[PDB]
């Protein structure tokens, strides 16, 4: 798509991972989005394999991490 | 290096404007001390004209060397638009605050006004000296001082100036008129200019040297230029059938083996995308520029000869090389077409003068395919002049793809005959190949549509005049790669954005008055260097170099003899008229500005005969004679040029009037006793002795108040008389009353370059782009 | 070659003292540099992943920033 009157836009986010972006409004897009397919189905297996789903971003939305240095934790 | 002569062509910028900061001065004022009628020194002195860096060489030859060097100095210092504001100094001495048009006018108005023996009324006049502005029409009036020499150069760069007015209705005439009255652009703009907006129009004229006719290895490397430019300006195919969807498909209608599609059947060959791409661009770009084409193929191959006769119905046959046009038109009748109807192959020679798609028209009694086998035979480019430029334009029935319908009405009965000679086996591989282009009769209507469409769009950029000449290198278009885009096209437009049509444009432009602007630097010195009689120099070295100033060309293929016959071309052309009458104006008066010089003398009159000297008010007593008369002429430069020293040497010896006549140089003296012991005679004497006559220097005698022993003149009553006197002008007076000039311009201008930078250009959506017709390109589904 | 001479022998001496901050200074106007460099020439591909050769020309252009960035690294 390159020519004369056209130009690309590469930008380089630093900090990915731990952007404000990321902790609240993407686990909450995808949990608000697992409830519009729990009413597009019958069987009462595919409401469960999504319900195990949206269990693993309720659950990380409050995550804490282990780090060890010296003697503490 | 195929991409470097596509450099060549972005890297030509538009002409330099250029526009002067000093007036043009060949003569200055200088003052000199003048004697009186009797030989005594006045004291006062006087304002003459002098000449300003007076380098004038010496022989009769030399001088005309000189003036075709002085008419390139003007030529290079002509600007193309002149404001008078620049060029402005506050004159230091007048009645009110006042401003002279140059810097060295100023320093001779303030040189007369500070000395001490000038009279008033010229002082005064410097004190009214000042400008006047109008302001409802922008002029204004500066004065200057200059020589009546250099008021007509200075004259003539005011009066023919190279600038017009710019409007928004002549930016958007600039834009070709196929493109801005085309449905699918839309035009937009952004500001409104001035009224005091100029712009330099260039000069757009068709090429006057004919370099299509017998100039073969010049237009091979002028139509090359043009084919790679014309290359990267034609779009490129997005949005193709996939490869592998396609040759899986086309692999059930043959009923190939499994594993062995490429190796059972010769027909799914070199069917690539990239192949694709390459033949749509090697199609646009060989009619853009009048490249000849040249086709290869195998004859083992029979899809590359059924994708082959669409090439031959659509475009034209005078571009393919006669060679390789008649080995696949011979091909396709002994493979398709005569083994179909049963009749005897073809027994073709070579150098035939028929065609055969041109004898097989007569041998055929079938009409749905005599119709086909007509329209390739005359299908011609049609030469039409649209807007000044000689461009040609396809048939009316292959822009709207009626040309296809012609073509699989002609197939679609060759399909349906039995023929009796071939077995049950060449049947059924002939019958299965063409029906591959029978299941593709809507997707090659809309893509005979397409190739012109994208051809009548990039014709409207050009502006030189393209002429159908065959060629001597042809670019090679390989028949592999027309089957790879008949069965490999989808039903996706594309059209070639206005940013690259208004770039195609633009480089067009630039070439073209690149060309037309270095024909006229060189007919104006071959013009000028035969009315100057230039009997000694040769003209290789001047189109040496308006071959380099086109940035196209080598020096070093070109030989001798094809320099010398594009410089007789270049004589019969007539000369622009701005240079014309910027050597006009030096071949009038170019024996007022060889006369006024002290490096050289006219030639000497001998008479050996006691006249009297002349006397002048700024030489005392000199011998000078200012008009040739009655004595006999000698040529200084037929002398040298022959050698021939016999008639003056029996015209020394015998003591005769002679008048010698060319540039010579002279020394000057002062002395009375150097007139009286007469040492202006003794001077031609090794003449005679040696035969050369390139050592001679006469002398002119100066007696004046200054000189030694005058005293010997003002005592005894006695005019100073000599034997020779030289053929010697007097500079001319500096009247300052008389040579005050009103030099009138403009106030204020501004002056733009690239004009298509102002609007904005968008194409409508691609799915609806309607053709020349009312319908739109790429419709069949 | 003389060229990779040159380059070695900084990256030898320098790194027996500097080891945290001298692969990040060498290697970073590598994405500024990729943005000066004329197209003469390009390959493309399709809507389907096919590749497709392409001579158009686009010329580079840069701000003056950029040249005020780069003289910085």
């Amino acid at each position: 798509f390159l020519s004369n009157n056209s130009m690309v836009l590469y930008t380089d986010v630093s900090q990915w991972d731990s952007s404000q972006h990321n902790t609240q409004p993407f686990r909450k897009g995808i949990i608000m989005g697992l409830d519009m397919l729990a009413n597009m189905t019958n069987d009462a297996r595919v409401i469960q394999t999504l319900n195990l789903y949206k269990q693993t971003q309720i659950n990380l939305m409050d995550s804490y991490v282990q780090i060890p240095d010296g003697n503490v934790i | 290096p195929k991409e470097s002569i596509l450099k060549k062509l972005e890297d030509i910028k538009p002409e330099q404007v250029k526009k002067q900061t000093k007036l043009f001065r060949i003569f200055e004022p200088r003052q000199l001390p003048v004697y009186r009628a009797n030989g005594e020194k006045e004291l006062r002195n006087r304002w003459y004209w002098k000449l300003k860096r007076d380098t004038l060489p010496d022989g009769d030859y030399d001088v005309r060397e000189y003036f075709l060097n002085l008419y390139d100095q003007v030529l290079t210092e002509m600007p193309d638009y002149l404001l008078l504001k620049d060029m402005a100094v506050e004159n230091k001495n007048s009645r009110d605050a006042g401003k002279v048009v140059d810097s060295e006018t100023a320093a001779i108005c303030d040189a007369i006004f500070q000395d001490e023996e000038t009279e008033g009324v010229v002082r005064r006049f410097i004190a009214e000296m000042r400008q006047r502005v109008q302001a409802d029409r922008n002029v204004v009036n500066y004065p200057s001082i200059l020589h009546p020499i250099d008021h007509a150069f200075n004259e003539y760069f005011l009066q023919h100036q190279l600038v017009e007015p710019l409007n928004n209705d002549i930016i958007f005439n600039y834009i070709p008129e196929r493109i801005r009255n085309d449905v699918n652009y839309i035009l937009n703009m952004d500001r409104n200019l001035p009224s005091t907006a100029r712009y330099i129009r260039p000069n757009l004229l068709q090429d006057r040297l004919n370099l299509h006719d017998n100039f073969e290895s010049l237009w091979d490397t002028i139509t090359t230029s043009n084919y790679i430019l014309a290359r990267s300006v034609v779009p490129d195919l997005k949005e193709l059938v996939s490869t592998e969807a396609q040759i899986q498909k086309m692999s059930q209608d043959l009923q190939l083996e499994a594993l062995t599609i490429q190796s059972e059947t010769q027909f799914l060959t070199g069917i690539n995308s990239q192949a694709a791409n390459d033949c749509f661009k090697t199609l646009i770009a060989a009619m853009l520029s009048q490249r000849t084409m040249s086709l290869d193929f195998v004859t083992t191959n029979y899809m590359s000869l059924i994708s082959g006769m669409w090439l031959l119905t659509v475009v034209p046959n005078d571009m393919f090389i006669r060679e390789s046009l008649v080995a696949c038109q011979l091909a396709i009748i002994n493979t398709i077409i005569y083994p179909a109807f049963g009749m005897q192959r073809m027994h073709y020679r070579n150098g035939d003068p028929q065609t055969p798609f041109q004898i097989a028209e007569q041998q055929i009694q079938n009409f749905q395919v005599a119709n086909w086998l007509h329209f390739v035979n005359n299908n011609q480019f049609r030469q039409v002049v649209i807007d000044g430029v000689l461009n040609q334009v396809l048939n009316d029935n292959i822009r709207n793809g009626h040309v296809v319908n012609q073509l699989m009405e002609a197939l679609m009965q060759l399909s349906r005959q039995q023929f009796p000679t071939m077995p049950v086996d060449y049947k059924r591989s002939i019958q299965r190949g063409i029906l591959l282009l029978s299941n593709r009769l809507g997707q090659l209507v809309d893509l005979t549509r397409l190739l012109a469409y994208n051809y009548e769009t990039l014709m409207a950029c050009i502006t030189m005049n393209m002429q159908h000449v065959q060629t001597l290198t042809t670019e090679k278009l390989q028949l592999t790669s027309v089957t790879s885009l008949c069965m490999l096209i989808g039903n996706a437009t594309v059209i070639p954005s206005p940013q690259t049509l208004f770039h195609y444009y633009n480089v067009n432009v630039n070439f073209h008055s690149n060309y037309n602007e270095r024909i006229n630097d060189a007919v104006a010195i071959i013009t000028a260097a035969n009315r100057l009689n230039l009997y000694q120099k040769k003209m290789k070295s001047i189109v040496e170099d308006f071959l380099k100033r086109l940035q196209i060309f080598d020096i070093s293929r070109v030989p001798d003899d094809q320099m010398y016959r594009l410089r007789d071309r270049l004589r019969l052309l007539p000369v622009e008229i701005r240079r014309l009458d910027i050597f006009n104006l030096i071949l009038m008066n170019m024996e007022q500005i060889e006369r006024a010089s002290d490096k050289i003398a006219q030639g000497v009159i001998i008479a050996y005969r006691d006249m009297q000297l002349e006397r002048d008010e700024m030489y005392g007593y000199v011998n000078i004679a200012r008009n040739l008369d009655g004595f006999q002429q000698i040529n200084l430069e037929e002398l040298m040029r022959t050698g021939d020293y016999a008639q003056i040497t029996n015209m020394l010896l015998n003591n005769q009037p002679v008048a010698l006549v060319g540039a010579l140089p002279f020394i000057t003296d002062s002395s009375v006793i150097s007139l009286v012991a007469k040492l202006d005679a003794t001077v031609f004497a090794q003449i005679v002795k040696l035969r050369k006559v390139d050592t001679l220097k006469p002398i002119l005698y100066k007696i004046n108040s200054d000189s030694n022993d005058f005293y010997l003149v003002a005592n005894y009553d006695w005019v100073p008389t000599s034997t020779t006197k030289v053929y010697k002008q007097i500079p001319q007076q500096f009247d300052f009353r008389a040579s005050m000039h009103m030099l009138t311009s403009n106030l204020t201008f501004t002056v733009y370059s690239d004009l298509l930078a102002f609007v904005s250009a968008d194409t409508v959506e691609p799915i609806n782009a309607v053709a020349f017709d009312n319908m739109r390109i790429m419709n069949e589904l | 070659s003389h060229e990779d001479y040159l380059i070695a022998r900084e990256l030898i001496v320098l790194s027996y003292s500097n080891r945290s901050t001298l692969a990040k200074l060498v290697s970073s106007p590598m994405s500024i540099l990729v943005a000066l460099v004329d197209i003469n020439g390009t390959f493309i591909t399709n809507e389907e992943l096919e590749l497709e050769f392409s001579n158009k020309y686009v010329r580079a252009i840069v701000p003056d920033q950029t040249f005020d960035e780069l003289k910085q690294m």
